[PDB]
């Protein structure tokens, strides 16, 4: 087997790292959603 | 205070901190809505102020990046 | 502290006080620093050449944040709206 | 080839997860070090 939470991240990151995406860290200030991050809006 | 600071920073051609302050300005509005001390008439005022600040902050990043020559690349067709 | 080929890369500590009350049991703290390791493991002298992922560099992500947060923390930080926030 | 900056993390935090450490996320307040994060001073 049963998937756990801390390895779903490890499977969702090493996959998109092979397509060509560049994985980065999370936000810094409390974001009210998942879009207002400066890494996506700007 | 955060709104005024964001406006002042944006007036100095400093995009990243100016937008950073907008996030902690917009968090305060949500926490105010959670408690329940925002009426039905101030909602429009708050939304208008926040959207005006976001609009005038967004069109500064494009003007800031064009002077650097777009180091990452350029799209055609 | 751990020296790999002359470079200090890591600190390694057993804790004994925290706050002001003694610890029981004691903790072990290992703290890697991941930009003093990557310059050694890669033959690079200036951080803005560290390869972040295949294609993009570290400078080309964090350079202007390094450059214009310095002007904030260093020259233009309003210094009374911080003296009030402290209290 | 050589280790890039994200592979260093993607390997450190899976090795230290094979040993048994939990893998949390960072905080959302500005700190000066790591030993003052809320979950290693408290």
């Amino acid at each position: 087997s049963v998937l756990t939470f801390q390895q779903a991240i490890q499977r969702l990151q090493d996959y998109w790292a092979s397509v060509g995406c560049a994985v980065m860290q999370c936000s810094n200030t409390e974001v009210g959603a998942g879009t207002m991050n400066p890494l996506t809006f700007l | 205070d955060f709104e005024e600071e964001a406006r002042s920073l944006l007036s100095l051609w400093l995009p990243i901190p100016a937008y950073d302050h907008v996030l902690k300005a917009s968090h305060a509005f949500n926490i105010l809505d959670s408690r329940g001390f925002v009426g039905v008439t101030e909602r429009a005022r708050y939304f208008g102020r926040m959207r005006s600040l976001a609009r005038q902050c967004a069109q500064l990043w494009v003007k800031t990046r064009e002077n650097l020559g777009y180091p990452l690349g350029t799209y055609q067709e | 502290e751990v020296w790999m080929d002359g470079m200090e890369i890591t600190q390694f500590t057993y804790f004994q006080q925290s706050g002001s009350l003694p610890l029981l049991p004691v903790s072990v703290e290992i703290t890697y620093g991941l930009e003093r390791i990557l310059m050694s493991l890669q033959g690079v002298d200036h951080f803005k050449n560290i390869q972040y992922t295949k294609g993009i560099t570290y400078g080309e992500l964090f350079l202007e944040n390094e450059k214009e947060m310095s002007a904030y923390y260093l020259e233009h930080a309003n210094v009374d709206n911080i003296q009030k926030h402290f209290d």
